[PDB]
């Protein structure tokens, strides 16, 4: 929902209210429409039928529309079917190279996400483009972004996973744009100084980028005031003090990445206290990191999403037992964590779900030795390359669990799973043979039943 | 029962359970033991134009008569007076909205030498003191805190309502719940429109459509039609005095104004 | 009486009184049942629970249903089981 309500926002048809789009989504499911489809409630999805629908409604319609998503194109169309259409699409394409510039005059939005071939634009190929509002170029190679300065209705951007190397001065000449998403760019290498220039923009994204602010001096975002959404990835500690001052730009920061962090052998969420809309934190790579501080102070701010990558340093995290700010948190991932050794505390995440390890040499379990389970809403737990996960945890009631994947754990020989658990929602269990038989089962029945219905074998 | 004037008012805001009191209390009725013979419920606001053979019609049925066709309105009324003035009855007259005789339709107006009671709603006060029932006159309070919310979930599905209402563990939805609920300030309408509308929330979106709430009423859905079942009180007042209601709404929420 | 009504398709919201169906309590027996293409419209008749979604028919069941309505001149050239064929 949140991309649909993004592009909704910048095509116009919403007054700059979110709230709206997800009204419009209720109204479209409830008449069935669409449908709601995935682990979470956040992901919908449309039936053929309604999409065949749509599409003869298109033809019968004025606004043509040229979409061809997901048949693995490997030659985009001619220019001719272009020149007249309103709306273009070409996601989930095998798109290698575009040549023809577009007379696209009443063509208002743009879909190339997904295309790992393109690589590669024709020069001018906007100039034609005066009433382009939405555009997206995510999940592709390309590294440059031609002249886009007759694009003079432009509002959303979307680079992310693309290995961009400098954004064009060009966009500092475009006053309307609103949306910016540059996350997972690990070839990007321009500064933010410049985006100072633009006076109108709404959201911001750094997050888990190869540059970020990595001090004070490229910390200049106090200009854009119109700003509700940033992403931003620390390199120092000093952008983080810098960011510790009573104002809104400090706590717009949602979600936060520490990427290749100098000097940061602490972090505490009470210096992240100031944020109250803060929800997502992803650390990678920081040296320094020794210790986390997860304070009693109940912050507002509902954390969600968690994951700590590759702290070889990174010795325990402090949690509140009585009263935590991770009672809130939906999902975590540790990734390469060798000297952490203290996570018993997730066993008070009565809302967690999703689970990732890998390669954490130093967890023995994720709980060690109310009236409910501590895991009622649990999901999924991957782990992998564990080599000191002596077990997982005691054992405990997973009404809702449907997808188990462990591999490359001698030391794991128990798990939680056990037959007195009511089983009707589990669907698929992945890991090695060896693995599963070197456990250790309480109850035959948790292996038989396990093993000829939903284990998958690697 | 203790009441010494015949004819009874009730006023309150647009669709605060007027009708439903009259319903309520007219089943109720045939509970308890009485010395009237026949009950008569009449829906006036039909029309402003006072659609007298309707009226007729209903009070004629109601009183096992003969209903004629081409009968003069002014004859027909006369003969329903003189038929209503030997029993002891209890009319439900519903959203009257300008003065009527009640002679003109054929209703007797009561007196206290008689024991029938006439029983009247409306959204105005004016109107009702024209009806001579300056002095059984109640005001209709819009309900409390604890019945907005026990009315409220009563328009939510379970799948919702079990993700709201359990007591004991605090989540971020009941608090968000006693927003909305709270947003609707105890009007029995805007409660069955909104839970009606807000009968299909997850969790996830609770925060949102509770902040957007607050603010704006109009992207929730069924809130056209209440409006156009409360517009019509705006339009009966004259364009000063429509100019001057519309200017009252700059002042703050929830606020007080000298 | 205790009756059974079965509404089919209801596309706004209506007063059951209007038309002459009184809305059932628990008091009586009667019960009603309606069908819509809405969710917003079925809320909107105090049914919020007694609330079923048609789920679309199943694979076996689609191919089931699918080979009723073919000629078997078409059928026999794709029932039949063991050797495969495009
Ligand atoms: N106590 C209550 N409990 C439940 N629903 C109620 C209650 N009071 C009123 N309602 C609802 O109010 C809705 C509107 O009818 P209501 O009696 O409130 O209108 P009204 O005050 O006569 O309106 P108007 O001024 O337009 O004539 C009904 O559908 C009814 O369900």
């Amino acid at each position: 929902k949140e991309q649909l309500i993004g592009y909704w926002l910048a095509e116009g048809l919403l007054l700059n209210d979110s709230e709206k789009g997800y009204q419009i989504i209720r109204s479209l499911v409830s008449a069935c429409l669409l449908q709601v489809s995935g682990s979470m409630s956040s992901k919908v999805k449309m039936h053929h039928v309604i999409r065949q629908l749509g599409l003869w409604l298109v033809n019968k319609s004025d606004t043509k529309f040229l979409v061809q998503p997901g048949m693995a194109l490997d030659n985009a169309p001619s220019a001719e079917e272009w020149n007249e259409a309103t709306r273009i699409s070409i996601m989930s394409n095998n798109i290698t190279e575009l040549s023809f510039s577009p007379k696209c005059k009443n063509v208002t939005t743009l879909l190339m996400q997904n295309n790992p071939n393109l690589n590669k634009m024709s020069y001018g190929f906007f100039r034609t483009m005066s009433s382009l509002k939405v555009l997206d170029l995510s999940h592709t190679a390309i590294t440059s972004l031609p002249e886009c300065d007759a694009l003079v209705a432009l509002e959303h951007l979307n680079l992310s996973h693309t290995h961009i190397m400098r954004l064009p001065e060009r966009l500092w000449l475009l006053k309307e744009l609103r949306h910016l998403d540059l996350s997972v760019t690990v070839a990007f290498e321009d500064t933010m100084n410049n985006c100072s220039k633009l006076h109108k923009l709404k959201v911001l994204n750094l997050f888990r980028s190869h540059y970020g602010i990595r001090d004070v001096d490229n910390l200049n975002l106090d200009s854009l005031k119109e700003l509700l959404f940033l992403g931003i990835t620390i390199y120092a500690e000093d952008v983080l003090k810098k960011l510790n001052m009573p104002r809104p730009l400090a706590k717009s920061t949602h979600r936060l990445n520490l990427k290749y962090c100098a000097e940061m052998q602490s972090i505490k969420i009470s210096d992240l206290s100031h944020m109250e809309h803060l929800e997502e934190l992803y650390v990678e790579s920081c040296y320094d990191l020794n210790t986390v501080v997860a304070d009693a102070e109940l912050t507002t701010s509902q954390l969600q999403f968690l994951t700590l990558s590759v702290l070889p340093s990174l010795e325990s995290v402090l949690v509140a037992p009585m009263s935590h700010n991770f009672q809130y948190i939906r999902k975590l991932i540790i990734s390469h964590c060798p000297k952490l050794s203290n996570i018993t505390w997730v066993r008070r995440l009565q809302l967690l779900e999703r689970l990732v390890i890998s390669h954490c040499d130093g967890v023995l379990e994720i709980v060690e030795d109310t009236g409910q389970s501590d895991f009622p809403k649990l999901r999924l737990i991957v782990l992998t390359g564990l080599k000191k996960l002596r077990s997982i945890c005691k054992a405990r009631e997973f009404p809702c669990l449907e997808t188990l994947r462990v591999e490359d754990c001698p030391n794991l020989r128990s798990i939680p799973l056990s037959c007195t658990h009511n089983y009707w929602k589990l669907k698929q269990i992945c890991g090695s043979v060896e693995w599963w038989e070197k456990l250790q089962w309480e109850n035959r029945k948790e292996v038989a039943c396990l093993d000829s219905k939903y284990f998958i074998p690697i | 029962e203790k009441g010494d004037s015949n004819i009874i008012g009730v006023w309150g805001q647009g669709g605060v359970g007027k009708t439903t009191l009259l319903h309520v209390f007219n089943n109720d009725l045939e509970k308890k033991a009485h010395d009237y013979q026949v009950v008569i419920f009449i829906e006036v606001s039909n029309s402003e134009a006072l659609n007298t053979v309707e009226i007729q019609q209903t009070i004629s049925e109601r009183l096992n008569l003969p209903w004629n066709d081409a009968e003069p309105i002014a004859k027909r009324a006369r003969f329903l007076i003189k038929a209503l003035g030997r029993k002891r009855f209890v009319i439900l007259l519903d959203d009257v909205r300008k003065k009527f005789c009640l002679e003109d339709v054929g209703i007797p107006t009561p007196d206290i030498n008689s024991q029938s009671k006439l029983i009247l709603t409306s959204r105005y006060r004016e109107v009702c003191f024209q009806m001579n029932a300056q002095r059984s006159l109640i005001e209709m309070q819009i309900l409390g805190n604890d019945a907005s919310w026990e009315l409220f979930l009563s328009k939510l599905s379970t799948e919702t309502s079990a993700a709201v209402e359990p007591l004991g563990s605090q989540s971020a939805t009941r608090e968000h719940a006693m927003k909305i609920a709270q947003s609707c300030g105890g009007l029995p309408l805007a409660l069955n429109v909104i839970g009606t509308a807000v009968a299909g929330l997850e969790e996830g979106e609770w925060q949102s459509a509770a902040d957007a709430i607050a603010t704006n009423m109009d992207n929730i859905d069924g809130v056209d039609e209440m409006f156009g079942r409360l517009k019509y009180s705006f339009d009966r007042l004259t364009p000063t005095q429509q100019q001057c209601f519309l200017y009252c709404t700059l002042f703050p929420e929830y606020g007080s104004i000298s």
